[PDB]
């Protein structure tokens, strides 16, 4: 079913535990490959069926591992084929091919040394990001005020069609700080954070911007609306059906 | 004289039938794409040779409603 | 090198009532607000005070529906005092923000910041300048908006 795919160069998988178990906790047969010192290639297909459900993405730095592995014509083959998948492109690990495969999709994440620094921040030691920003009921809906802990994060600018789901947004303040002279990637509450699309054919994706967001540091803050996201992008939370029209 | 050249490529249509003598041609709408994307940007992914992209440059595509 | 702001907002038809109708948020707040009769470019001033104007950007749409653009603006030191303008065409507007304001009765208003990470907290600039209540009655009737 599930295919978790990590760099145990850029972040290690422990740090990531609490939400894996909740999946083997929900009969989840995760198997797990790591990308820094392995050289055989999974083959997500075995004459023409697909052998996982769902696949994760956990932080990588880009690198000629993931082009190997998942090229962006892989992923595309999969995602009609209503496989789900869950990406994270945090500043100073996003890769190009997830980069290129969420450009054909429609959401254009900065790329790397692009963080979004807001002034008018609660702690100011990391973006926390209060629950009033979240732009859908069906995704989550909170019953009470929430403080997410995001780290250092980049933001998506989104194109205006009918399968972009956008879930989060950005501090209105905020904006992104290049490193070098180019203009702020995004301006104010048009960058998101989290973002979903859904295929015609009901397949599911979600991007988290942020590497710090899914960690077991932030297990308190960032509990519920992750385990509802995730339930989200498997087809478990919000699937309708039509009957006896 | 048609040389190869002289013919664009279909983006939006696919052939199912070319009768013997090539005198009567069927074709077929083909469904629209599941990522909702424009046919011929399909088209010319699947053309345009495998390259390095020329650079990360903001798109300019306006303001999400 | 304390800063003086001019908006500069360039029109295309009857453009409206540039106005702080209701007390709002006053942090920092614009020391005083002003206007000029000049049709080509019907200029606003306000002499308000920053901390430190790392940024600088003027959010001219509507803040309930989310959608906003952000200008940047134009800086003249002269050594003692640094003006600012932002010059803004009602025409090239974003065409959502435009039929939503028509669509619907509610003015379109336009919020300043200026801040610094260096900054104390509360002495950042997040203020709303005015709230243009726009009459041209110029819009299509369908786009993909
Ligand atoms: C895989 O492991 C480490 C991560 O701990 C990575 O830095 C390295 O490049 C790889 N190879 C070896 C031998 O560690």
């Amino acid at each position: 079913r599930t295919l978790v795919l990590y760099d145990q160069s850029t972040e290690p998988l422990e740090e990531y535990s609490v939400y894996l178990k909740d999946l083997e906790q929900r009969n989840y047969k995760l198997e797990y490959l790591d990308i820094n010192s392995t050289s055989t290639t999974v083959d997500l297909y075995d004459k023409e069926q697909r052998l996982f459900d769902n696949i994760i993405v956990f932080p990588t730095k880009g690198g000629k591992n993931l082009a190997r592995q998942i090229p962006v014509k892989q992923l595309i083959k999969f995602f009609e084929n209503e496989g789900n998948i869950l990406c994270m492109s945090s500043p100073g690990a996003v890769p190009n091919t997830i980069r290129l495969f969420l450009n054909e999709l429609g959401i254009y994440p900065s790329p790397k040394g692009h963080v979004i620094r807001d002034y008018f921040s609660p702690s100011s030691e990391e973006l926390v990001v209060s629950s009033n920003h979240l732009l859908n009921k069906y995704v989550y809906n909170a019953r009470k005020s929430e403080d997410f802990v995001f780290g250092e994060s980049s933001a998506a600018l989104l194109e205006n069609r009918e399968q972009i789901v956008p879930i989060l947004n950005a501090p209105r303040t905020s904006f992104t700080e290049s490193k070098g002279k180019c203009n702020s990637w995004t301006s104010g509450s048009q960058g998101f954070l989290v973002v979903g699309f859904q295929n015609l054919n009901n397949a599911r994706l979600v991007w988290i911007g942020s590497s710090d967001f899914l960690k077991n540091k932030n297990q308190d803050s960032n509990q519920e609306f992750a385990k509802e996201l995730l339930k989200w992008t498997f087809n478990e939370k919000s699937v309708i059906k039509s009957v006896h029209a | 004289m048609i040389t190869p050249l002289d013919v664009p490529p279909l983006d939006y249509f696919d052939e199912v039938f070319t009768s013997e003598n090539w005198m009567v041609r069927i074709y077929q709408l083909k469904k629209d794409d599941a990522q909702g994307r424009t046919l011929r940007d399909v088209g010319e992914l699947t053309r345009s040779s495998t390259k390095t992209r020329r650079s990360i440059k903001r798109p300019e595509l306006g303001l999400r409603v | 090198h304390v800063s003086f702001p001019s908006t500069a907002g360039k029109s295309r038809v009857m453009i409206g009532k540039v106005e702080p109708r209701i007390g709002i948020d006053e942090t920092v707040p614009t020391t005083i607000t002003v206007e000029d009769p000049n049709e080509v470019i019907q200029v606003n001033f306000a002499i308000e005070s920053t901390n430190k104007p790392f940024q600088n950007t003027l959010l001219i749409g509507l803040p309930n529906k989310n959608l906003e653009m952000a200008f940047e603006p134009e800086i003249k030191d002269n050594g003692k005092l640094s003006m600012y303008k932002y010059r803004i065409d009602l025409a090239k507007l974003d065409a959502a923000l435009l039929q939503e304001a028509s669509r619907s009765p509610e003015p379109i208003k336009a919020t300043l910041i200026l801040a610094s990470s260096t900054a104390k907290p509360k002495e950042n600039l997040f203020r709303e300048i005015l709230q243009l209540n726009l009459n041209f009655d110029v819009d299509h009737s369908d786009s993909s908006l």
